């Protein structure tokens, strides 16, 4: 096995040292291309503001400590070597709410005559992103993951994109790679837009850790069917049952229980989506619009229901006369409130339901990021 | 009806088969490009390039 | 014994884990892959995730760690450690958030004509697509995609060593039933490099949920309050009762609604048969508080006409309850 | 490169990382402490706990690791791995749980003259005592203190850190804004860094760094305040229904089960510290109280309504007070209402001047200027 | 100068920790472990996973590791770390999570004639399928197997400890310094070797040790909060035959709010019960046919107001008081059949049924 | 320092890390064993384990590791990681999902006679004793006991550092009030081994939790409803809203259960205080429950005539339509002695460990 | 009255109270078999031998 002799020479026979970064003199910078490869989105729960996601983020950098005459040995062409016998570019993602900066699985490495390596590391990543709760359920979130390279500055080490070629051209690869065959979509979470983009920084100096970096967007779409068929549908009927409460006679006095029973439902279903959304008081989610809006509705429904029972019961110390006027404010209150009511939550629930993504990420880049039509 | 059933860029070979389709099925991994042929022509994930075609030996 | 401490001495006294047994770099090493099912931990609907408690039969033959055993005493098997020889790194193509590789070490027989038999133990939590759309009464053929990672077909060969993974040993779910368990391995080839084959290795399980909990916790409940809400329409207007029932099977409607989607799963991707079923009753539940409103008003504005409008609204909507319960 | 192998290979011939650097025996290794938030993730209460993505600013002088770059190609820093050189044992020591270390160990950058920095960042959680009995309208402390754990003050001094242009000391938490997120219910008001000492141990010194942050609340004021607004207004409504309607106990029992349905969606919110009871479970409770006695009333108004000459025989005194304030059953219903409208004008002033006070009480709650740090 | 210092020195010069001690072929080193557990720290029904911490010890015989007492100043006993030595990997097999080995490496006392006595605590989180039958009236039988991870038959002979002449087929338990559990109570605690004689004496799982826990759980938490509440608030639905059927009776009201609150009993008990799909929980068969009987209530309600306001009031009271007797009689002799066919569930008096031992010492 | 380099080179060269520190085989190693309380993080009672934060502070003296402090320019004190040397491996012998030994290594204080001054933290999940009796005005008594795993009391002895824990950096818990804190120190001896000792030290907390969370969310609340529960007797039968009034008060006290079961914790070792209370409420209930439906049945009875009864309340009204008339007059009896059983009730199921 | 104090097989001593009982409380735990001596006799855990005794000298 030729592999012993070539392992041999390069690693121990040339004195490979592992912390020292490929350059021939101490003033060149190492250029380090990078990809991600989104094997599926684990989930975005909101109470934490994780975003959750198995990754394979692709390196590519040259070496020319790990280079050789092909001809000289067997006809190798390609080699491996685990990572912890060659330098290896060590990025970490700067925001996560776990203590997992590096990648999961460290796997082995391929490198060329040339010295060409790439490192094509799986990852579990668990970064934070803020959830904008103000268009719940039909929310788009915007929240990205951030790699930097902390051991080197930008003074040493660069971090561009992945480049391929398509037809003798050089086009960087500004998108989070997916895998069309393999990828399943999450059952909550769309993908809209997933652009790539390296930072730069002119504010700081290229001496220093926090000059450059590379981020990699995530802009994806809720799919709003749980919501509106456990959430939306059940909280509308009964509020037009609150509504048509108006309808009941006064005869029975048993509409302040119609009306309360359909407040304490609505307080029910506070309940239950008080523990769907983070504590996040930026703005009042679409669903606590409406369900504020609502309850405060069927308060007033109460309060004037209230009104014309205490009306229809008054007494000269003729009764007919108090009921006719119970019968005609009860109509009015109904004609008045019905139609707010109803244009309300059309309103409130057209305007959630207009929501879509911008259809280009960066607004003031007329470029979409996809992969169908690439830049160069 | 006589259609390409290869893989990529391997070399070309043909399958017998009852379809009035063959098709030719084009999307890229993480890795590289591949390229798949066949009868018919089904429904693919999105992001995915067919080429439903009648003809005999079409699906190059 | 002394003589196995001899080959343990001599077997790695020359012996690189980083390189891999082959007699020339042109070959490639041969390797058969099998499966051992043991146990289903749980299946995550909502997070799409199944997790599941395997061990990864591996075999491949060894040129560098052969021996003759006349000349060691006799002796023709030995236990050295994972981290002494070379492994191939077999990782899930399609983890959730589980460890790609093999973390346990679990010291692996080796025969003197350099045969290896690896058997380490995994927590596979392996992506699953979930169909929720016969849900609880579904089946799901989700699989974990197995392959080689850094090497590629005319290097490193995985083949399965059954068509079949191994549940000799599985132990009964509980809510799952395996209808059927197949084992395929694909060829895969680039655009970039024609004779550069691609393997994996992906073992597919059929699995039924065993209908009982939900039914139990969920559909009784559903058609409980269904027969309930079609019932009030037989209750005299005379009493002040009617309201009454009728809301209040409404909110106990609205309680179950909050213990069912407190426990079902959340995901969004299709509507089930729990929640067809559910939207029903709601519907059901609505419709009847509208129109045994407008009979009051009837009564209360005409005694006959809504007792006659009662009783026909309680023959359609026993009817059409029990048309939706067996449709669903 | 080579002359980088051959600078590494001259500095570590005899060089251990676990002996403090010194000149002269009992020598001080002055290390300056500094901290960039990244962001604050979580300071959740019911476990008395927050967590942070930090970047600890480290600066301490080795006079080992210095040469001359003139002879080594021009030269003036390395990055050598944190394991490869001295570091102090700069720890959180307030932390909830066991992870003392830093989370990440990037590699140290040393400059031809000894000096050494260090910025790894780490995931940390500190507990932190929460002052609930203004929640959720309040502002917590919540230090984070920092200290070598193995060292004392005899053998390091530590110092604050320096800025960019390093001329004078930053005494207080800054913030990258290129990498920064803000949490979202929580606004760094005040962020000061303060040396501490102990009298009592002449051998102590940290460094401490607050954070004086004033929560946001509009989560719990809008799903808590209206829906309980709402409830009094039902409980205040219950009086004006007419007794022969005969549905009072309906709507009052039906808000004191929904105020007990509010209870049970708190509950799991607020923290389980017994130290003082907050403002929004103290309202809660005024207004469950308010809704019981609002129910013993109309129960009253009731049974005043319903009592009749064959089984009561009305008393002088409720006769002159009863029928006093407006300025044989007819007087019995004519006292009910008289007791109704004293009711719900009583119930008015009660409900408006609680409300009022507690509110007036849980907005004059503000983080003070200067944090006294 | 202290002589262990000595011993270890050239005991470990050497040595390889890889090595099967066996003095030749055909030579089976025979292990000796017993269980003593310590803490039943819990059991939880929806993970169907037991949390136990347990110090088992391991002896076995190493010919490598024996000196001359008389030429190292008269020591016979050496503590050695555990990962300087080689250890046989006995794991807990049936564990939900991937803790196969011990928690503590505690150190192994090695004696004169190269004896071993390895006792490392450890934490399992052993798996057992839960009989939900009679929940939460039920008795768990719940099992850990132990055995060699790596070497088979051939290699090893695991095997139950001896202790005064008789082997210790039992999990050991420290009478004086145990607390129970709180919620589980521990009845027998069986040991026995088993054999898969499907599998051949080769493939690393042909013997094991098995120490059985079978416990009964202490159901006083679930009757003064789920089972008594229950109970209580449902034998209202039989007043409802004591109002008067009219307006102001009010019967329809009552029935409906007992339903409702068994509705909300039903959500209580849903953190409570498992998820496993084989039987129905005894008290989820007591929720379902409760809910059966309110719903009769509910229905009588309904005929009962519809005579009384239609026919006659008198016929209707004659109805009421006729079906009142079988209500009561039907939700008494279905509660009470129910909780005796609870409370008759207890443990068998033998660990094993056929077996005649107690297997307790 | 180059100094304190050599140094370090000079102890670590013969150095064995796996041979405890004595002279002569015969001899024990001496260790004064001592703790830090720093704070106390939870004590969950469903599975009867208190976790805290301490640092166990411990001393020996190691011989081989000394040096003439002249020689080597006058250092005294140096500070090896604790990786290299010997340590005892004290083990809680209770710990219940947590480490049995510490995993933190935290470099110790070595001094030039030998004296080792190491002070490495831990979080303790050590397993307690809980008696939910009184609960949650309840006092626990758990302890924390430590000793050397795989030595016995001959070959390294262990004696506590001091009288009592360390709790001068204590911080408050928050919802726990400490009465006492004490460290005992234990030799047992076995029917084997007629000299030889084994040794531990024991460290117990008096931890007295603060009931004011408990009160003012779990006993409230049920006061009230025990209050409202016996006030519908106040209420006439003549509106139907007797029943509507108590059917929805039991039906708060039954969200109140959900909300209570979900805060209490869920040990079944005893029936504690709140739980006797909640029982008592719900019994108290459903006795109004039966009291109302059989008031409302006498109120609507009608000519059957009414026979004994009209005799004792119609001498009743004289200490203080005629079915009307005595369903008014037992039914403010009944609420006069709901009130007082109430009352009564509520003072002794809280009468003792509040007296 | 005059009890043994002692524990295991240590040399036997002997302790006088206000008890006129002795006892000898044996249990076996992970290391051994544990004697307990002294004067009265409580209550104990089930698995735990006692010879409550009433004379004197008794629980040797
Ligand atoms: C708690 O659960 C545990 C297990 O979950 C219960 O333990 C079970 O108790 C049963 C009652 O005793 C046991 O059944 C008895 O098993 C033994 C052994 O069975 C094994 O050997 C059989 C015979 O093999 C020989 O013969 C073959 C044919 O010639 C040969 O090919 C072979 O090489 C051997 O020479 C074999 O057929 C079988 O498959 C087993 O491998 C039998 O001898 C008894 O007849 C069984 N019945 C009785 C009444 O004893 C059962 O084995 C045992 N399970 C385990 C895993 O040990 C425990 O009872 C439960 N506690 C409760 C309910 O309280
Ligand atoms: C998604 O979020 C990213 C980052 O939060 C946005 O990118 C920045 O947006 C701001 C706002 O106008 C610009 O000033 C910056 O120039 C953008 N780029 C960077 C690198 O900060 C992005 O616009 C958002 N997209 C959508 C559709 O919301
Ligand atoms: C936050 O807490 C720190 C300490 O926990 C407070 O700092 C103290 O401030 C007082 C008042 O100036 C000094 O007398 C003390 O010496 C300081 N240190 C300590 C340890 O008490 C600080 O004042 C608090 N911040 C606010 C806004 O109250
Ligand atoms: C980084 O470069 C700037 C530019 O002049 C300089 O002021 C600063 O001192 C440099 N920092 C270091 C650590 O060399």
């Amino acid at each position: 096995n030729e592999e012993e002799r070539l392992i041999n020479d390069l690693l121990i026979v040339n004195k490979y040292n592992k912390h020292v970064r490929p350059v021939k003199h101490n003033n060149e910078v190492v250029n380090i291309a990078l990809s991600l490869t989104l094997s599926n989105l684990i989930s975005l729960k909101e109470t934490d503001e994780t975003l959750t996601s198995n990754v394979w983020m692709d390196h590519a950098w040259y070496d020319h400590r790990l280079t050789w005459n092909a001809s000289e040995y067997s006809d190798i062409s390609i080699l491996r070597l685990p990572p912890e016998l060659v330098w290896i570019p060590d990025i970490v993602l700067q925001n996560n709410n776990d203590g997992q900066y590096h990648v999961a699985y460290f796997c082995n490495v391929l490198v060329r005559p040339n010295g060409y390596v790439t490192w094509l590391p799986p990852a579990i990543f668990r970064s934070s992103c803020p959830i904008n709760v103000l268009y719940f359920p039909f929310d788009w979130q915007n929240c990205s993951l951030k790699f930097t390279a902390l051991n080197y500055d930008a003074n040493e080490i660069t971090m561009d994109l992945m480049t391929d070629t398509i037809d003798g051209k050089d086009y960087p690869i500004e998108w989070i790679i997916i895998d069309p065959e393999a990828f399943t979509e999450n059952g909550e979470w769309e993908i809209i837009h997933k652009p790539a983009k390296k930072n730069i920084y002119p504010d700081k100096f290229p001496n220093g850790t926090n000059y450059q970096d590379v981020t990699f967007y995530l802009i994806i779409r809720r799919k709003p069917l749980f919501y509106v068929i456990n959430f939306i549908t059940p909280c509308v009927l009964i509020s037009f049952l609150a509504s048509l409460a108006f309808y009941l006679p006064a005869e029975s006095g048993e509409k302040m229980s119609t009306a309360i029973s359909v407040l304490l439902a609505q307080a029910v279903f506070l309940l239950l989506t008080s523990q769907r959304l983070p504590e996040t008081a930026l703005a009042v989610p679409l669903i606590g619009k409406y369900l504020m809006f609502i309850m405060s509705l069927v308060t007033g429904v109460i309060v004037n229901c209230g009104i014309v029972l205490n009306f229809h019961f008054r007494t000269p110390s003729e009764v007919g006369n108090w009921n006719l006027v119970g019968q005609t404010i009860d109509r009015l209150s109904m004609f008045i409130i019905t139609p707010v009511m109803v244009l309300g939550t059309i309103f409130i629930f057209v305007m959630g339901n207009f929501n879509h993504p911008p259809a280009k990420p960066f607004e003031g880049d007329p470029f979409d990021y996809s992969s169908d039509h690439p830049r160069c | 009806m006589i259609c390409y059933n290869q893989q990529s860029s391997q070399p070309p070979t043909t399958k017998t088969c009852s379809e009035t389709s063959c098709y030719k099925k084009t999307w890229r991994d993480h890795r590289g490009t591949i390229i798949e042929r066949g009868c018919g022509c089904p429904k693919v994930k999105p992001g995915i390039k067919l080429h439903c075609c009648r003809t005999d030996k079409c699906n190059n | 014994s002394e003589h196995e401490t001899r080959l343990v001495a001599n077997l790695l006294e020359n012996y690189n884990k980083v390189i891999r047994p082959v007699e020339h770099h042109t070959h490639f090493v041969d390797i058969t892959v099998g499966l051992q099912l043991i146990q289903l931990i749980s299946v995550d609907e909502v997070n799409q995730i199944v997790e599941t408690n395997v061990r990864l039969r591996q075999q491949w033959i060894d040129v560098r760690l052969r021996w003759n055993p006349a000349d060691y005493g006799g002796i023709k098997k030995i236990r050295l450690p994972s981290d002494d020889v070379w492994l191939p790194d077999l990782v899930l193509y399609n983890n959730a958030d589980g460890d790609f590789a093999i973390v346990h070490m679990t010291k692996l027989l080796l025969d003197y004509t350099g045969k290896i038999m690896w058997t380490p133990p995994a927590i596979f939590k392996s992506y699953c697509e979930i169909i929720v759309t016969h849900f609880p009464f579904d089946q799901q053929n989700c699989t974990m995609k197995l392959g080689i990672w850094t090497y590629d077909g005319t290097k490193v060969s995985i083949s399965p060593e059954s068509d079949r993974p191994d549940l000799s040993t599985f132990m009964e779910s509980g809510e799952w039933v395996m209808k059927d368990y197949r084992g395929w391995k694909h060829w895969v080839y680039y655009t970039c490099c024609p004779d550069t084959p691609y393997l994996d290795i992906t073992y597919h399980f059929i699995m039924q949920r065993i209908p009982l909990y939900f039914v139990v916790n969920v559909i009784i409940p559903c058609l409980l309050f269904s027969f309930l809400t079609g019932l009030v329409f037989y209750l005299p207007t005379d009493s002040g009762e009617k309201m009454t029932l009728s809301i209040s099977v409404l909110l106990s409607l609205t309680v179950f609604l909050l213990v069912i989607v407190e426990l079902i799963p959340s995901t969004s991707s299709a509507v089930p048969l729990i929640g067809k079923y559910m939207l029903f009753t709601m519907i059901f539940v609505i419709s009847s508080i509208i129109i045994t409103v407008v009979v009051i008003n009837t009564h209360h504005r005409w005694k006959y006409v809504a007792m006659v409008i009662d009783h026909i609204l309680l023959c359609v909507f026993m009817l059409i309850c029990i048309i939706g319960t067996v449709s669903v | 490169s080579v002359m980088e192998d051959t600078l590494l290979s001259v500095l570590f011939e005899t060089y251990n990382p676990k002996v403090r650097p010194a000149q002269t025996v009992g020598d001080k290794v002055t290390v300056r402490v500094g901290l960039t938030l990244t962001n604050l993730l979580i300071l959740n209460e019911k476990i008395e706990e927050m967590t942070t993505n930090v970047f600890l600013n480290l600066a301490w002088t080795d006079y080992r690791l210095q040469w001359d770059p003139a002879a080594y190609e021009g030269i003036k820093d390395l990055r050598i791995p944190s394991s490869d050189v001295w570091q102090p044992d700069i720890v959180l020591m307030n932390n909830n749980d066991g992870s003392f270390e830093i989370t990440l160990h990037v590699n140290v950058l040393v400059q031809h003259t000894g000096a050494v920095s260090w910025q790894p960042s780490a995931i940390y959680r500190s507990s932190c005592t929460i002052k609930v009995m203004y929640f959720p309208f309040d502002w917590q402390n919540c230090t984070m203190v920092f200290k070598s754990y193995t060292y004392d003050t005899s053998e390091v001094t530590l110092q604050h850190a320096l800025d960019a242009k390093g001329e004078r000391e930053v005494k207080e938490i800054v913030i990258n804004k290129d990498a920064f997120t803000e949490n979202g219910q929580w606004s760094i008001e005040h962020k000061p860094s303060r040396k501490n000492w102990r009298s009592d141990d002449p051998s102590y010194e940290d460094v401490t760094f607050y954070l004086i942050i004033q929560r946001k609340p509009l989560f719990y004021i809008v799903y808590t305040i209206i829906p309980c607004i709402l409830i009094s207004i039902l409980a205040i409504l219950v009086f004006y229904l007419p007794p022969d309607a005969g549905e009072k106990m309906s709507l009052s029992i039906s808000a004191l089960l929904a105020v007990t349905v509010f209870l049970l969606l708190l509950a799991d919110k607020v923290p389980e510290t017994s130290l003082s009871v907050p403002i929004i479970i103290r309202y809660l409770m005024f207004i469950m109280i308010l809704v019981a006695f609002s129910v013993i009333l109309s129960v009253v108004v009731l049974n005043l309504h319903h009592r009749s000459p064959n089984t009561h025989t009305m008393p002088n005194w409720i006769r002159q007070i009863f029928i006093t304030l407006p300025p044989l059953k007819k007087d019995w219903q004519y006292v009910a209402m008289v007791a109704d409208r004293l009711f719900l004008y009583v119930f008015f002033v009660i409900c408006s001047i609680g409300t009022f006070s507690i509110f007036l009480d849980a907005s004059h709650n503000v983080p003070p200027d200067n944090p006294f740090a | 100068e202290n002589e262990e210092g000595r011993l270890i020195e050239k005991l470990l010069g050497d040595y390889d920790k890889r090595i099967i001690p066996a003095k030749t072929l055909d030579h089976i080193i025979d292990v000796t472990l017993k269980l003593t557990l310590t803490n039943l720290i819990s059991l939880n029904e929806k993970e169907e996973a037991l949390t136990t911490n347990v110090w088992i010890e391991i002896q076995w015989n190493d010919y490598r590791l024996s000196w001359n007492t008389s030429e190292y100043e008269g020591i016979d006993l050496v503590r050695i770390p555990s990962e300087l030595l080689w250890l046989p990997d006995v794991v807990l097999e049936n564990n939900v999570d991937g803790q196969f080995e011990v928690a503590y490496y505690a150190n192994v006392l090695v004696y004169n004639d190269g004896s071993m006595y390895w006792l490392p605590p450890a934490i399992y989180r052993s798996t057992c399928p839960i009989a939900v039958t009679y929940f939460p009236f039920d008795w768990q039988n719940c099992s850990l197997v132990f055995r060699s991870q790596t070497y088979n038959a051939h290699e090893v002979n695991l095997q139950l400890s001896a202790e005064e002449g008789e082997a210790v087929e039992w999990i050991h338990i420290d009478p004086e310094d145990f607390t129970e559990n709180g919620e589980w109570t521990i009845r027998h605690r069986p040991a026995k070797k088993n054999y898969n004689w499907q599998l051949t004496k080769d493939d690393t799982d042909f013997q094991e040790i098995i120490f059985f826990l079978i416990i009964q759980r202490k159901p006083l938490f679930y009757i003064i909060n789920i089972i008594a509440p229950c109970v209580l608030i449902s034998s209202l639905v039989v007043l409802v035959y004591f109002l008067p059927a009219q307006a102001g009776g009010q019967k329809c009201t009552l029935s409906i709010s007992v339903l409702l609150a068994q509705t909300i009993f039903l959500f209580l008990i849903a953190q409570k019960v498992p998820e496993t799909s084989l039987n129905v929980p005894l008290i989820g068969k007591y929720l379902i046919f409760v809910m059966f009987v309110s719903m009769l209530i509910v229905m009588n309600c309904v005929i009962v107001l519809n005579v009384s306001l239609r026919n006659w009031v008198l016929i209707g009271k004659v109805i009421d008081k006729a079906c009142f007797w079988i209500a009561l009689l039907l939700f008494s002799i279905g509660t009470l059949a129910i909780f005796l066919t609870g409370h008759f569930n207890q443990v068998p008096e033998f660990p094993f049924p056929g077996d005649p031992r107690k297997y307790v010492p």
